[PDB]
Parts: structure tokens; C-alpha cells; sequence
């Protein structure tokens, strides 16, 4: 029956697939950005707020002088409302040295 | 050798079931949807004529 | 203005700051081959926290990486970010520890703490300014508690001047993972009363929660509750990092936070969580991120906060904000519910600002207190400790490596004591 | 208790939501191109070239004839650790360079013989004479250059540590080979005679005067999977007469 | 660089290291000739300059037609020619000729190539014994051989697989004396003593696996799958990988408790597989259901002192924890005062590998239970039992007497088993 039973095999290959899946199904490589980002995408969105108020002079794009004050929530936005985002972040030449 | 098979075969092997399964059920649809729909009307309604 | 020394060990450790030390790799714009490729020059600015110089323009980091077993050191440096690490920072043996306290603390564990304390002070002397020494680790088994809480008796008989901060892993309470963790636990909270100043206790049976009610997954593993954690760390020293309005650091954090020689046991928090569904029906602003972050919910640890009070409340901030909408909300919470505060100190709550979230957060918080809450987590360990001691279980891996019954009995002398202060101000 | 992907029971509505976005993402992902499936292919169609030799006038070597560099089969039994045969030099990038086992010109094997001394595009080459090989990558259009410098203590080969050949941009005299005949009583008289094409013929450097070889004991996994080790370092037998391992053929 | 150096003794220890080794070079590319991405094969599998593997274990039988067998099968130019070690003549169901004449004449050989193995590896962890209570070479020569390996390499962990004899059923007349002096001996130089049956394999194997009519050929394939299962933490990676020292510190509370029991969960046949829901609730609620224990005794007259669920392939860690909490919450499963954690996890994730065209299928989650119980006190009175009612006429004593060895210690034997159930008694109550 020894003879019987340990006729050799050629071709039972272990698999590798299951064990390099279920380490992504612990770990999760790319998911660890998608389980904190929120709101929209965004790539640079940052800024600092001496290099905004002082240096920048401010927002560009908005209302220069209006601020108008709407119909329903009880309250003079276009100013406040805004809260500066302007150009690029506060780049002051220090990459070019290093 | 871990870092060789864990960065360079792995996600070009995953990537590769993605594609696949997209380009198999789209082509799956396609041919056989379309193929049996259209010869089976167009072929009743010539015998009943 | 300082550095940052970061030690980490254990099998916890090491699949922690592989976390922690590529979110510090995202918000400086590091990419894993070692350079810099980020956008502004803010980054640029207090790259040195974290990250030495060599030649090249590459950046290598101040990690400690330590391990009795080879399992993890093959599994960390075999990531994404592998050639990010350095090479010589690796500190090992062949043999595991594996739940026992006397082969890390005194003989297994321990002929490898003179090749940690002499990695040390190769890069923390040539460190030109360092706040102090911050640890991970889990009290769990044999090589965090084992050579790490050695090493924290170690370190500190160098240099008493620096800040001990931690950031340990207490065992869960209903679930455990080992039929020897009440010694384990019990030997180590004894060892970090007198050498450790900031001490955050981290669950994973409260981070399991926060995976499956706050932010909806059906599967919550690991690798998706290690980085709420290791989201924490660098929402920690946001300000010595970057500027802002009121910039604080980790010996701004201490005066504000305990007032006491031994009343110095903490709890931790971090507030933007929503789930995968609601990501745009949600207003990132201060009413919805004050709302939770004092929430029981929102917590990492096993503390019902309700059932006590807090002596005090840090916190910190981050993201081009104003001010009075985080003066008041503050200052309402603090007003709206005296119970939950102790009476005899005027103010609780500490405030902190800087100017940029974490990459993909919009503004952030961390919270962070000395409840009196905590202590409904020494008092299971306390009620599985004298429930074993009084069979004497498994006293035989205690004595076989050279402790004695005196390092029991007077080891959990220091938990009792502890909570006979921390129930003197509960009301 | 638990079911599958797309029946309504459950939590589905949270995981639809997040299926969604990660297939999104990688369609994104897929239409950029940034994905590492065609950014592969991309780079191994345009090291794998299909091109074409030149043919030789008469056995000779001429100078600017495009000729591959392999390495015969031996029958040696130093160690049982082996390459089958007719082992190639192919650059291996990560670059590198190592031995392959192949036959066929695809474009990380072709070498165009240069003048280093020497001027006209065709013109013989002889033994102990110094030329130059080159081999250009893909879009690039600048020539490589086979180098290798004296040993130190900080540059040494990947398995075997001894000294090491690379390729690089730059031109000196770290760059210049002169091929030389094996029987040792023959080559003062070889001195001059110009190059049969296929014939086994030893390959040293000018500067250190050691020789490329072929380690057949030791590999080098790569992503093409084929395998072999080179570096530069002359061997000789208890006769003294050059081993098996340093014979070198610039086939046509 | 983890070696895990394996002694097979007697009949047993060869005939179920036969398929044990088989799966071994079954789940890497080990071809059954020596030759054959992960190089976790150099901790069973050396190398030379031909990529030749050859296992580092030993196999001992006096009675050599299983090793010839063996040195004849399919298996000959694998195993080494020196680590399968033979004599000519058998101890023959005593403990005296095992013990002090037919150990003592070839005990040597085998410390010869124990120290070459020792010496030869970087990174053992301790000694895994399978033998057998039963028999004449695996308890005399065992016992001889885990005195002259304990006095010299000194404390290490040592984990015994043993193929004890059955509850109710027998195969060999006078099995009671040859099992008492055997554990008596074994009892103060062991450190974690895993015990397994052979009908109460055939009970799970007709009513499990459906096959009627079974061998040992099929029984030796599930403690060849339960020893792979847990030796796996070293064999691949994971989340929370499993040393030796563990089970051998997380097992044992007390100097003379070390009995535990083994039981292994998803047992099921290849036609059931592809219908039945294999998850992991109903895999851990199977694996407490005193109907699927490799070990004849019931639970329900004792209590638990220390488990070890070892788990093996696609394991979601927050459904073990769901798990544990509510098997947790069972009064027909009761524990002892002073153990309130009582639990140990260990993961890997590869899924288990079967042989071809076997009782089994392809599983993808393996469960293997390690658990001591003071239920098998009630196992080791029978045993006893047997002994009173023998001695008591002196039957088959003087086969005992006539090669050297006193009949005084066979009243120690006794006094040391009924001390042993005295600590057995005296450690499982409560203290008030
Ligand atoms: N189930 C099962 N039982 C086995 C196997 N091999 C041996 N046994 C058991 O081993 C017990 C003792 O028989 P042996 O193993 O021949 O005795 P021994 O320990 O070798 O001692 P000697 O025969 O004197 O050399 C028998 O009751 C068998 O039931 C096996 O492969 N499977
Ligand atoms: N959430 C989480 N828990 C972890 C991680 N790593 C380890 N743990 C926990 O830490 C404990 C293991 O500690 P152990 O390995 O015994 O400690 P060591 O001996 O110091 O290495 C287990 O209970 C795990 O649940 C991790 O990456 N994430
Ligand atoms: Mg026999």
C-alpha cells in the first residue's frame, strides 16, 4: 500500500496567489489615502497666513469693494465668505539654493 | 528577492486581471448580445413572410 | 525649533511607523526614492524635524528599528518605502521573545539594548537640537514591553533635561490575544509611572469601532486602523513644523496638561471621520469638527468619558482658519456641561493653531486629555492580576529568568497607589 | 450570514459607493497611462528591438560593424553550479550589465565597434589593439560605453566582489579593450594580425590590464529572468594557460 | 535561518512522518528527487551545489522493514542516506529492551547526527518528538533519548506529538504497563505534551469525510495536515506570526499540568465543499462541539485551563474576534477561576495545500485548537484502573524483570500517576 499510494506527481504546483492576496486583503496598499481624504480632490492647496495678509495684499479674483447682503440667511458674505485661496502656495526661494 | 516580487510582478499581475475581466465582459456583451438578438428576429420575421 | 528622536520596536511597532513615517513622507512632498519632489518652499522650510541630509539631495530618515524576531524587518523594508529607511538602523536578533517579560527586560531582549544605545548616540548627538524621545509599541508581548520599556528605564538615565512622550498599545479588555498579557501588562505600567511624562494609551477594541460606526467599512483590518493612528502623530508637532496664529509644541503640551508628579496618564483623539458616502454632503467646518472630537464615539481608547471628569483638555488645530468661532466653541462646551469638568481648575482646555492640515484634509484637530476615565483601564488589569497571582498560574517563566515574587507584588503597588490618586478628584 | 458583491442585502450601499470611486480612480489611472502595465511593455518594446547585423566582406573585423558579443559553451566541471551555453552581454538595467541567455540581435545586445586610436568608420582590427564598444538606448541616441576602473575599496561587483564592468556616458581611457589570442606561445606573433570574425579570442581592458569573464556559478535574477554574472578578472590553471571562462567571441 | 530539527521514533514515528515529510515537499517545489520568489524551505530543506534539498530530521526504528521500505519507495534519493537509522532486531512491546538494552546498544548513532544537525544549523528553536506510548521502540528508546538529549542541550522547548492508544479499543494485550512507566518518565522532562488517537480519527473520518473502511495510510494524512497547520507561522508570513517558544509559555501554567488536547476544524470531502458555506463562525463552532476531538474525552466533566486557536489562510481579524466574543458567552463551555484572558491567536495566510486526489479538499480556512483540559485526568484513570487490576495478580511481570530492570519501579509508577491526578484535582477548583 506504501507502494500504492506514493506514485509521485509531476505537475501540482503550489499556487502563489492566494497568499499575495489576502496580504492586500489585510493591508489595503492604496487605500490608505481613501480612508482620510475628504470633500474634492485637490492637488496644492495650501497656504500660509502671514505670506497671504501681509505680502500677497490678497484675493484677486473677488469683489474689490461690494459686499452685498443677501435674501434668506441674514448676513453680508462676499467679503467673509471667500477666505482667500489665490495663485500658488508661498514660494520664497529657498529650492534654489538648496 | 522579497522586494522583487512584492513591487514588480505584483501590481503588473493585478492590473493585468483588471483589464482582462473589463475587456471580457465588454467583448462578451458585444458579440453574443448582438449576434443572437439580430439573427433570431430578422429570421422569424422571414419565415412568417 | 528642534528634532525629533522617534523609537520604535516591537512586532506592533515596526507595522506602526511604517505608517507613521510615510505620512511624515506626504506632507514633506517625499518620494520613496529618497529626494524631495514637492511643490512649495513651506515645505522645504523644517524638512531638518525629521529628515538628515546626505550627498545627492536625499533625505534619510531619524528611524530607530529594533526587533528581536525577523519576521516584521523583513515585511517593513519590503514596502513601498524601502530604500526611504536607513540601512544600519536595523537592530536585531535570531531568537523571538514571544509574551514573556523576563527575556526581554533581562536577558533576550537585553543583549541588544548596548546595539540600540549605541545607534543612539551616533545620530542623537549629531542632532543639533532635539526635543526629546518619543516611543511606539505595544505592552503586549516581548520586545516592545521587553527591550523598549527597558530602554525607556535607559535612556532616561542619560538625559533627565528631555520630554518623554509615548504612544503605547494597552490590551483590550474583552477580547485578548494571550493567556499571559495580565503580567505583561501589569510589570510595564509599573515600569512607566516614574520615566515617562506624556503617556497615550491607544485600543484596538475602541479603533475597531471607529472603522465600523463612524466610518462604515466591512471589513476593518490592521493596515485601516494603523493609520488613524499614525494620522495622530503628525497632527501632534504641527507647529514646530509649520507656522500658523499660536504655535505649541511638546513642552507646551506638558505645562498645559499635567499638573502633577504622578498625574500623568493620558487619552487621545482625532476629529475629521465621515465615511466613504457622505464625503461630499459633509461641511468640513468648526461646528462639525468640535461636535465630535469631545464625542465618546470619537475616542482611542476604552474610556466612557461621561463617567468621570476631565482635570484637563489639550488640543491643537491646523488650516487657514479664524479664531472666535474656535473661541467660543470651546468656551461653550466648557460652559454647557460642568459636570464633565473638575471645579477647582478655572480653565481645561488648551488652544493651538497652525496653518496647514494634513495633505487632503481641508482643516484638522487632535485631541487630546487627562481624563479620570483613564483609570477604568487599570482596574481590569488590576482585577486579572491578583485573580491569577492568588493560584500563582504561570509563575514559572517569572522566576525562570531571574525575577523574583518582589518584582510582583510590588508591581502592581504602583497601580493601586495610582488609582488612590486619580479617585481623590473625581468629584 | 455574509454574501456576495452585487446583491441588495446588508451593507452594500457604503461598499458601492467605494468600488465606485477606486474604479474610477483606475480608470483614471488607466487612461493617463500612468499605470505599470504599459509603462513596462513600453520600456521592454523598446529595449527587446528587433535589428539587424552587418554581414562580413571576409572573415575580418571591420570597425563600425555592428557585431554581438557572446561568450561559447563550455564543457568545464569546476563546479556544478551552470549556464547551459552560449551565454550573451546584454545590458541589464535596474543600468547594468550581465550575461543572458540568448542567441538573436534585439537591440541590448547589438554593439558597434568604434575607433578609440584608430579613425575610418571601416577599417581591420588587430590584436592588442585598442577599440571601443557601444550600444545606445532606446530614444536616447547618445552612446554608452563599456568601462570598468581599478579596484577600490567602495566599488566592487554585485555577487561576487571582485572587480566590476558597467557602462557609462562620459569618454576616457577607462573605455578602451584590446582582444588578445588564448595559446600563449602564439600571441607575440598574433600581435598584429587582424580578427577572424567567429573565433575565440580573450578580451582585456588597457588601463588595468585584467579581463572580462563569465561567472556561470552565481545569478542574477531579473525581471527577463535570465541569468549570469560578469566582471573582470584574469584566470589561469595549474598549467597557466587561460581558463575556459575568459574565452570571448564577437559574433556576426 | 529557523530550523525546526524532528525526531520520529518507532513504528508510528516513521509511518506518520512518511506523509508528514510528504507534505513538507509537497507545498514548496520540492521535487520527491531532491531537486525543485519565498525561501522559507531552507528552515526544513538544506541546500548543496546541485539545488539538492535533503530534510534535517531523524527517523529511528529497530525493526527495519518500515525504513527499508522506505529506503526502497518512491522516497530514496531524497532523505539522507545516515538520518534513517535501523538494527535488526525489534523491542517488541516492552519497555525493558527499549529502555536499557536495545537503547543503550544504538542510542549513540543517533546523538551522532543529532550534534552534525544541531551543529550544522544557525537557527533551531527546540525539539518536536512524534512517538509512541503504545509500543516497544517509541516510549524505552524515546525515553532514553529525551534523557541523553535534555542532560546535554539543556532547556529548550520540547513538544511531543503522541499517537496514544486508545480509550475503550486496543491492539496490544499488556499496552497499561508500557504506557504508565513511559509517562512517569516522560512527565518530569517534558514541556508540552500534544496527544492524539486512532479511533477517535475513524470516528471523524466515517462520519466527517464519509469514506467507510479507512487505513492507516488515510489516518496519517490529518496529523500531517494538524502538524503543518502548526508549524505553518514559521513556514510563510503573516499578520501575527508564531514562534516555538508560545505555545510552550502560553500552554502550560504549572510545573506537572502539561496534557493538552489537539482538535482540527474544517474537516470536509471535495464533493461537500463546493455546497457547504465554509465560514469562520461555523468553523470555530464546529471545533468546540465534543463530537469533533481528536482525543476520546468529553469536556462537560471539567474545565479548560489555556487554549491556542492557530489560524491558517483567508482570516479576517475582526471576525475572530466576533468569534471568540461569543463563544465567550457559553455555559456549556466553562473555564477555570484564574485564567480571564484563556486565549491565544496566531495567523498566517496561505491557503492549505492537499494531496492529490485525497480525503480532502481544498480548504481555504484552517483551524487548529491546542487546548489543555482537566478532562483528560478522567483518561488517565482508566490507565491507571487497568494497572490496579493487573499487578494485583503480577501477571507479565517476569518479561519485565528478565532484562535488567527491577520490578520496585512499578510501584513508583503508580504513587507518581496517582500524585499527578492529586495536582490534576487540586489545581481545577475554586478558591474562596
Ligand atoms: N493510527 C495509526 N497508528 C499507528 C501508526 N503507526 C503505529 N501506530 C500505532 O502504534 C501502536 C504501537 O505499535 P508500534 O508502533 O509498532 O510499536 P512501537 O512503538 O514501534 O514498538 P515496537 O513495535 O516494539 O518497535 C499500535 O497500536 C498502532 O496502533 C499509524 O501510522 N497510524
Ligand atoms: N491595530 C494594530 N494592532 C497591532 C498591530 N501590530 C500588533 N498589534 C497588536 O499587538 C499585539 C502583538 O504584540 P506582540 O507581538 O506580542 O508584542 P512584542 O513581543 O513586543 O512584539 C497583538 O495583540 C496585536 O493585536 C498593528 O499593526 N495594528
Ligand atoms: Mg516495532
Amino acid at each position: 500500500i506504501y507502494r500504492k499510494e506514493y506514485v509521485p506527481f509531476p505537475g501540482h504546483r503550489p499556487d502563489q496567489i492566494s497568499r499575495w492576496y489576502s496580504k492586500r486583503t489585510v493591508e489595503g496598499l492604496p487605500y490608505k489615502y481613501l480612508i482620510t481624504h475628504h470633500q474634492e480632490p485637490s492637488q496644492r492647496y495650501l497656504i500660509s497666513t502671514y505670506d497671504d495678509h501681509y505680502n500677497r495684499h490678497n484675493y484677486h479674483p473677488g469683489l474689490p469693494e461690494l459686499r452685498t447682503w443677501n435674501r434668506h440667511k441674514l448676513l453680508w458674505l462676499p467679503e467673509k465668505a471667500d477666505f482667500p485661496l489665490l495663485g500658488p502656495p508661498t514660494n520664497y526661494g529657498l529650492y534654489e539654493q538648496l | 528577492a522579497e522586494r522583487k516580487r512584492f513591487l514588480r510582478l505584483l501590481q503588473d499581475e493585478q492590473f493585468e486581471l483588471d483589464m482582462e475581466e473589463a475587456i471580457q465582459k465588454a467583448e462578451e456583451n458585444k458579440r453574443l448580445r448582438e449576434l443572437q438578438l439580430a439573427q433570431e428576429e430578422k429570421l422569424a420575421t422571414e419565415l412568417a413572410k | 525649533m528642534r528634532e525629533i528622536v522617534h523609537l520604535q520596536a516591537g512586532q506592533c511597532g515596526n507595522q506602526i511607523g511604517a505608517k507613521f513615517w510615510e505620512v511624515i513622507s506626504d506632507e514633506h512632498g517625499i518620494d520613496p526614492t529618497g529626494t524631495y519632489h514637492g511643490d512649495s518652499d513651506l515645505q522645504l522650510e523644517r524638512i531638518n524635524v525629521y529628515y538628515n541630509e546626505a550627498t545627492g539631495g536625499k533625505y534619510v530618515p531619524r528611524a530607530v528599528l529594533v526587533d528581536l524576531e525577523p519576521g516584521t524587518m523583513d515585511s517593513v523594508r519590503s514596502g513601498p518605502f524601502g530604500q526611504i529607511f536607513r540601512p544600519d538602523n536595523f537592530v536585531f536578533g535570531q531568537s523571538g521573545a514571544g509574551n514573556n517579560w523576563a527575556k526581554g527586560h533581562y536577558t533576550e531582549g537585553a543583549e541588544l539594548v548596548d546595539s540600540v544605545l549605541d545607534v543612539v548616540r551616533k545620530e542623537a548627538e549629531s542632532c543639533d537640537c532635539l526635543q526629546g524621545f518619543q516611543l511606539t509599541h505595544s505592552l503586549g508581548g516581548g520586545t516592545g514591553s521587553g527591550m523598549g520599556t527597558l530602554l525607556i528605564s535607559k535612556i532616561r538615565e542619560e538625559y533627565p533635561d528631555r520630554i518623554m512622550n509615548t504612544f503605547s498599545v494597552v490590551p483590550s479588555p474583552k477580547v485578548s490575544d494571550t493567556v499571559v498579557e495580565p503580567y505583561n501588562a501589569t510589570l510595564s505600567v509599573h515600569q512607566l509611572v516614574e520615566n515617562t511624562d506624556e503617556t497615550y494609551c491607544i485600543d484596538n477594541e475602541a479603533l475597531y469601532d471607529i472603522c465600523f460606526r463612524t466610518l462604515k467599512l466591512t471589513t476593518p483590518t490592521y493596515g485601516d486602523l494603523n493609520h488613524l493612528v499614525s494620522a495622530t502623530m503628525s497632527g501632534v508637532t504641527t507647529c514646530l513644523r509649520f507656522p500658523g496664529q499660536l504655535n505649541a509644541d511638546l513642552r507646551k503640551l506638558a505645562v498645559n496638561m499635567v499638573p502633577f508628579p504622578r498625574l500623568h496618564f493620558f487619552m487621545p483623539g482625532f476629529a475629521p471621520l465621515t465615511s466613504r458616502g457622505s464625503q461630499q454632503y459633509r461641511a468640513l467646518t468648526v461646528p462639525e469638527l468640535t461636535q465630535q472630537m469631545f464625542d465618546a464615539k470619537n475616542m482611542m481608547a476604552a474610556c466612557d468619558p461621561r463617567h468621570g471628569r476631565y482635570l484637563t483638555v489639550a488640543a491643537v488645530f491646523r488650516g487657514r482658519m479664524s479664531m472666535k468661532e474656535v473661541d467660543e466653541q470651546m468656551l461653550n462646551v466648557q460652559n454647557k456641561n460642568s459636570s464633565y469638568f473638575v471645579e477647582w481648575i478655572p480653565n481645561n482646555v488648551k488652544t493651538a493653531v497652525c496653518d496647514i492640515p494634513p495633505r487632503g484634509l481641508k482643516m484638522s484637530a487632535t485631541f487630546i486629555g487627562n481624563s479620570t476615565a483613564i483609570q477604568e483601564l487599570f482596574k481590569r488589569i488590576s482585577e486579572q492580576f491578583t485573580a491569577m497571582f492568588r493560584r500563582k498560574a504561570f509563575l514559572h517563566w517569572y522566576t525562570g529568568e531571574g525575577m523574583d515574587e518582589m518584582e510582583f507584588t510590588e508591581a502592581e503597588s504602583n497601580m493601586n497607589d495610582l488609582v488612590s490618586e486619580y479617585q481623590q478628584y473625581q468629584d | 450570514n455574509l454574501y456576495g458583491p452585487r446583491v441588495r442585502i446588508g451593507n452594500w450601499n457604503e461598499d458601492v459607493y467605494l468600488e465606485e470611486e477606486i474604479m474610477k480612480d483606475f480608470l483614471a489611472k488607466r487612461d493617463k497611462g500612468q499605470l505599470l502595465i504599459q509603462r513596462n511593455r513600453r520600456l521592454k518594446e523598446n529595449l527587446l528591438r528587433p535589428m539587424q547585423l552587418s554581414v562580413s566582406e571576409d572573415g575580418y573585423i571591420h570597425y563600425g560593424d555592428k557585431v554581438m558579443l557572446v561568450s561559447p559553451d563550455h564543457p568545464e566541471t569546476e563546479a556544478d553550479l551552470f549556464l547551459p551555453g552560449d551565454l550573451s552581454l546584454c545590458m541589464t538595467p535596474d543600468c547594468g550589465l550581465s550575461a543572458a541567455q540568448t542567441k538573436i540581435p534585439v537591440g541590448r545586445n547589438t554593439f558597434t565597434i568604434l575607433c578609440a586610436a584608430g579613425e575610418v568608420i571601416g577599417q581591420v582590427l588587430r590584436y592588442g589593439q585598442n577599440f571601443r564598444l557601444g550600444i545606445t538606448g532606446g530614444f536616447d541616441d547618445r552612446m554608452l560605453y563599456l568601462s570598468s576602473d581599478h579596484r577600490t575599496l567602495l566599488k566592487s561587483s554585485k555577487r561576487s566582489w571582485l572587480q566590476e564592468v558597467f557602462l557609462t556616458h562620459e569618454d576616457s581611457y577607462l573605455n578602451c579593450w584590446q582582444a588578445a589570442f588564448p595559446h600563449p606561445q602564439l600571441r607575440l606573433e598574433y600581435e598584429g594580425s587582424p580578427v577572424p570574425a567567429n573565433t575565440k579570442i580573450l578580451i582585456t581592458h588597457c588601463h588595468t590590464n585584467r579581463g572580462l569573464v563569465a561567472h556561470r556559478h552565481l545569478f542574477l535574477r531579473t525581471y527577463f529572468g535570465q541569468e549570469a554574472e560578469v566582471a573582470a578578472h584574469t584566470y589561469l590553471d595549474s598549467h597557466r594557460v587561460e581558463k575556459p571562462k575568459n574565452h570571448w567571441m564577437l559574433v556576426t | 535561518m529557523r530550523e525546526c530539527i524532528s525526531v520520529h521514533v518507532g513504528q508510528a514515528g516513521v509511518q506518520i512522518g512518511n506523509a508528514c515529510w510528504e507534505l513538507y515537499c509537497l507545498e514548496h517545489g520540492i521535487q520527491p528527487d531532491g531537486q525543485m520568489g519565498d525561501d522559507s524551505f531552507n528552515t526544513f530543506f538544506s541546500e548543496t551545489g546541485a539545488g539538492k534539498h535533503v530534510p534535517r530530521a531523524v527517523f529511528v526504528d529497530l525493526e527495519p522493514t518500515v525504513i527499508d521500505e522506505v529506503r526502497t519507495g518512491t522516497y530514496r534519493q531524497l532523505f539522507h542516506p545516515e538520518q534513517l537509522i535501523t538494527g535488526k532486531e525489534d523491542a517488541a512491546n516492552n519497555y525493558a529492551r527499549g529502555h536499557y538494552t536495545i537503547g543503550k546498544e544504538l542510542i549513540d548513532l543517533v546523538l551522532d547526527r543529532i550534534r552534525k544537525l544541531a551543529d550544522q544549523c544557525t537557527g533551531l528553536q527546540g525539539f518536536l518528538i512524534f512517538h509512541s506510548f503504545g509500543g516497544g521502540t517509541g516510549s524505552g528508546f524515546t525515553s532514553l533519548l529525551m534523557e541523553r538529549l535534555s542532560v546535554d542541550y539543556g532547556k529548550k522547548s520540547k513538544l511531543e506529538f503522541s499517537i496514544y492508544p486508545a480509550p475503550q479499543v486496543s491492539t496490544a494485550v499488556v499496552e497499561p504497563y508500557n504506557s504508565i512507566l513511559t509517562t512517569h518518565t516522560t512527565l518530569e522532562h517534558s514541556d508540552c505534551a500534544f496527544m492524539v488517537d486512532n479511533e477517535a480519527i475513524y470516528d471523524i473520518c466515517r462520519r466527517n469525510l464519509d469514506i467507510e473502511r479507512p487505513t492507516y495510510t488515510n489516518l496519517n494524512r490529518l496529523i500531517g495536515q494538524i502538524v503543518s497547520s502548526i508549524t505553518a507561522s514559521l513556514r510563510f508570513d503573516g499578520a501575527l506570526n508564531v514562534d516555538l517558544t508560545e505555545f510552550q509559555t502560553n500552554l502550560v501554567p504549572y510545573p506537572r499540568i502539561h496534557f493538552p488536547l489537539a482538535t482540527y476544524a474544517p474537516v470536509i470531502s471535495a464533493e461537500k465543499a463546493y455546497h457547504e458555506q465554509l465560514s469562520v463562525a461555523e468553523i470555530t463552532n464546529a471545533c468546540f462541539e465534543p463530537a469533533n476531538q481528536m482525543v476520546k474525552c468529553d469536556p462537560r466533566h471539567g474545565k479548560y485551563m489555556a487554549c491556542c486557536l492557530l489560524y491558517r489562510g483567508d482570516v479576517v481579524p475582526k471576525d475572530v474576534n466576533a468569534a471568540i466574543a461569543t463563544i465567550k458567552t457559553k455555559r456549556t463551555i466553562q473555564f477555570v477561576d484564574w485564567c480571564p484572558t484563556g486565549f491565544k491567536v496566531g495567523i498566517n495566510y496561505q491557503p492549505p495545500t492537499v494531496v492529490p486526489g485525497g480525503d480532502l479538499a481544498k480548504v481555504q480556512r484552517a483551524v487548529c485548537m491546542l487546548s489543555n483540559t482537566t478532562a483528560i485526568a478522567e483518561a488517565w484513570a482508566r490507565l491507571d484502573h487497568k494497572f490496579d487490576l493487573m499487578y494485583a495478580k503480577r501477571a507479565f511481570v517476569h518479561w519485565y524483570v528478565g532484562e535488567g530492570m527491577e520490578e520496585g519501579e512499578f510501584s513508583e509508577a503508580r504513587e507518581d500517576m496517582a500524585a499527578l491526578e492529586k495536582d490534576y484535582e487540586e489545581v481545577g477548583m475554586d478558591s474562596v
